[PDB]
RNA sequence: CUUCUUCAGGUUGGACAGCUGG
RNA sequence: ACGAGAACGCAGCACCAGCUGUCCAACCUGAAGAAGA
């Protein structure tokens, strides 16, 4: 719980409100590029973060410690590494994840080690995908 | 009754089945090739390989022209490669399958990785200034032993079928399997090819052996 | 069908297509030419062939003046070398592939390297001081056989096609293929230029192979 | 499980860390050429030691045994090998190298001579991948 | 699989670490021109030895056999012949041949009459200019 | 009798994205 | 000596058929193996 987003944390009872308001703020006044924007994100560039993210997730629901095992921790820094990855490789998904604190979260996650806190992040994950669709796509 | 065909590709110039360019490490080329998930070894996908296959069968048998949807092909082709209209459902006698590349020891005898990285650039025809790229191939001198299924349903046209199948594996190798291949990529040959019965024994299964190797 | 030009490259010069300085023996020339992963024979890509022959060909069709995307070509030269233009997709008929080194029984029997190594240097006129470079180059003499298959996709429009292709090899003639063509380098002969058919027979391939070999 | 760096290590689970402060301190501090000239290292100039690095991450990775073949560790020691050359051929390479900790995991990597260390060696090398092109990039 | 630079010579390792040595050695002292000199070796004066090791490396390498064939021999008598050519020519190429055991790993070469031998052999080769190039150069 | 063993510049762009049938 | 006793909501059914991860793109640009007196 009380999962940290830099600015306002968020629990079992905010995540999805946080992140609707997040992906609504995406849609309005967009990523600009170089060249004048005027391009949104896509699911087909944060995939492979999503992949790994549902991943663990899966590991993590199969367990019912508490505490997260170093195994799993290892996935959620691999994650970690490869959300700064496609960060840098295309400022589209930088911006993307500095709104929507993608690293926040995870280094929230990384830092209370605890089954719940991944579970709640996982939680707000989804629901922004999710308000991602139904209000952008691709 | 059903049969085999039995064969190898072998890569005359370098292949590039697109891949996923989103699980393959980080730090890796920019434009990978198709891989089996868990042995790394790149594969010719099935249905790659069948849709070329197919493309260049149906534009061969019809007229040399081909600007129909795949359901509307010559019974040939719907019987081959299957149909899914709503009263004519013709089930594929042919089953393809993923086709990784077998000769890995053979490749790293002369101390070579299975795939290599190609370097290219388009120049601005404006500006004559070049833009480096890079891609990633399978190397030429690779082999992929393939496996089709072929389903026996009716004895009177199993021979003309083979011979359809015959003409598509030689149209393929006039042609390529998979990317950049009107640049120089993609070019494979087929040898070795023999169809042998699953189970049982074929009693016209001489003469479908020479017209698969001739 | 699939018509098949054939021909041979022959180096008149030293020719350098720039390989990538890494994927190869340490402490090896700093500039080399793309091989073959496997054979480690010198290769000509298919694509800088196509490139350096549409960019020939375009220019030579638009009077000497490309300043335009390779998609907004004339006619013959989008339809030989494909496109991917939104509003028509034009399928190349032209099928360039990847050339090895060819001869290299008459290199080995003459006691000469596939490759030479090329010694070069600039001297600036302010100070009389010439900097070293190293630069390799594949030795003249050297033959590339080559195969480019070719589409029927219009029986009306081939031998203007043909002419085009005869028109674009020699303008190759009065050119470089690869690298550093304004100091000399990557002069090419074309020699033996013939088109054959690929499966059956082809009426007037005789006209064809008359306005290809000259 | 754990490779040495000298005064500080790198476990399964800090990796992506202590990457992060390795380029975060190259960026902070750029290496300066002969001619008072700051130069940032580019993808391009280490491809073929990360494509040597992952060509026998492909075979390592076939292999369930703890102790690495004679033939992998040959390909991991050429792999050291290439990577001082193109230290000595690029003083800017070899600042990263040195920067970094290449020459030092790698050689702890032929130490342990097991394959959970190259893995994470392997691990290491795609963070500071990840996180020289999150700051910086090409 | 095994040549003698006077120690030893193994595929999996120390086919770099005694070039790491080698190199060392000379760095720590410097061949001696003249009495009243000062020399140090240039990698232009190994270039011919290369081209000549590297030519007959594309010549083995696509070779299904173990032994290598009459022709392949006489060029390696070639590469010692060059080696004595340009080591005679300037008398510091004497010292890095000497020191470095190269001429050695030549005649082990020609006796071993075998393939894997002169991949060794170009692998030690290698490591010498690599290692070569990071603490020297020039 | 002389030193430089390479220096400088580019480092991916555009397009398609699920549609039919039960 | 319970409006109760006994009673499987059970049997047969492939989430399946058709579909190329494809198209366009030169690893390119400039450089005297050269100079004291």
């Amino acid at each position: 719980t009380e999962l940290k987003i830099g600015n306002e944390k968020v629990n079992s009872t905010n995540f999805g409100d946080f992140a609707e308001k997040a992906i609504r703020g995406i849609n309005h006044k967009p990523f600009v590029n170089s060249k004048g924007g005027e391009q949104k994100i896509t699911t087909s560039k944060i995939r492979g973060i999503l992949e790994l993210v549902n991943k663990v997730y899966n590991r993590v629901i199969n367990t019912n410690d508490v505490e997260l095992s170093e195994n799993i921790l290892a996935d959620i820094a691999y994650i970690k590494v490869k959300i700064a990855y496609e960060s840098g490789r295309e400022p589209v998904v930088k911006d993307f994840i500095q709104r929507t604190a993608f690293t926040a979260a995870i280094t929230d996650v990384m830092n209370q080690r605890t089954r719940e806190s991944f579970l709640l992040f996982a939680r707000y994950v989804e629901s922004l995908i999710a308000y991602f669709k139904f209000y952008g796509g691709k | 009754m059903k049969l085999v065909i039995e064969g190898t590709i072998v890569l005359k110039t370098g292949m590039h089945i697109g891949g996923s360019s989103d699980f393959s490490a980080i730090g890796a080329v920019d434009s990978p090739v198709v891989r089996d998930t868990l042995t790394r070894l790149p594969l010719i996908p099935g249905s790659s390989l069948k849709g070329k296959m197919r493309y260049l069968l149906a534009k061969e048998l019809n007229n040399g022209i081909l600007l129909n949807e795949p359901n509307n092909d010559q019974d040939e082709i719907l019987r081959l490669f299957g149909s899914s209209e709503k009263d004519k459902i013709r089930r594929a006698r042919l089953k393809f399958n993923d086709i990784k590349l077998s000769n890995l020891a053979e490749l790293e005898t002369f101390n070579v990785s299975s795939t290599e990285v190609k370097f290219e650039n388009t120049i601005n025809r404006k500006t004559a200034v070049a833009n480096p790229r890079q891609i990633e191939r399978v190397i030429a001198g690779s082999k992929f032993d393939f496996e089709i299924f072929y389903n026996l349903d009716d004895i009177k046209e199993v021979e003309k079928d083979f011979e359809n199948i015959k003409q598509g594996f030689d149209l393929l190798e006039f042609d390529y399997l998979g990317g950049h291949g009107t640049r120089g990529s993609g070019r494979i040959a087929f040898e070795n090819l023999s169809v042998i019965t699953a189970v049982g024994n074929f009693e016209k299964i001489n003469t479908l052996n020479e017209i698969l190797g001739a």
